[PDB]
């Protein structure tokens, strides 16, 4: 087997993220666009 | 998962690391089961 699966069978286990990678690239995009679209009027108060 | 005692007594099991197909439901007594399963990562 490989090493994931081998360290499971001795009570080593990994949880996953709550914010997946999607949600990561979807707020960096929204970063992006308020920061292109708006400067930094976004990060104060209205875009 | 629960949301208080204060408001009910519901709850919902989470079972790390299965695939909604080798749940236990001297072996490991059956707890209150919901029928609404939902497979996540
Ligand atoms: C989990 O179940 C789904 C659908 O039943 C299947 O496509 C997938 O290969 C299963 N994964 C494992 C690790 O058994």
């Amino acid at each position: 087997r490989d090493l994931i699966c081998a360290q499971k069978f001795k009570g080593l286990t990994v949880l996953p993220p709550l914010l997946t990678d999607e949600m990561i690239a979807q707020y960096t995009s929204a970063l992006l666009a308020g920061t292109i679209t708006s400067g930094w009027t976004f990060g104060a108060g209205p875009a | 998962i629960t949301p208080g005692t204060n408001t009910s007594n519901q709850v919902a099991v989470l079972y790390q690391g299965v695939n909604c197909t080798e749940v236990p439901v001297p072996t490991w007594r059956v707890y209150s089961t919901g029928s609404n399963v939902f497979q996540t990562r």
